């Protein structure tokens, strides 16, 4: 459709993490490390995100546990994601 | 360049 698809995903973190990898997309003209959006590059077989089944490669992780992942460094985003624990709440874009 | 940056695992 012509409109963005944004949806919530809640899942339980696994012992080996969320089970996905992230990349940034988009920068400012200053060329510093801030990324405009954060996107899923890979999903780990048998990991929490794979088992849940909803999140896909090239989905955007817009927000996690109330923390925006818009206009943030890749390191910041990954750190937020790594600090999740137990139930994790996402806003996902497609 | 951004195009060769490594993905971060979480
Ligand atoms: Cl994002
Ligand atoms: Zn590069």
């Amino acid at each position: 459709g012509a409109m963005a698809h944004v949806f919530p995903v809640e899942l339980m973190k696994g012992p080996e993490g969320l089970g996905l990898s992230i990349i940034g997309m988009g920068v400012g003209a200053d060329a510093g490390l801030e990324k405009l959006g954060i996107f899923v590059k890979t999903i780990t077989d048998n990991g929490a995100a794979a088992r849940d089944g909803r999140i896909q490669v090239n989905d955007q992780i817009i927000e996690v546990d109330g923390k925006s992942l818009v206009g943030v460094t890749q390191a910041y985003a990954a750190s937020v994601l790594r600090n999740t624990s137990g139930l994790v709440k996402f806003q996902i874009g497609r | 360049d951004s195009k060769d940056v490594k993905e971060w695992y979480v």
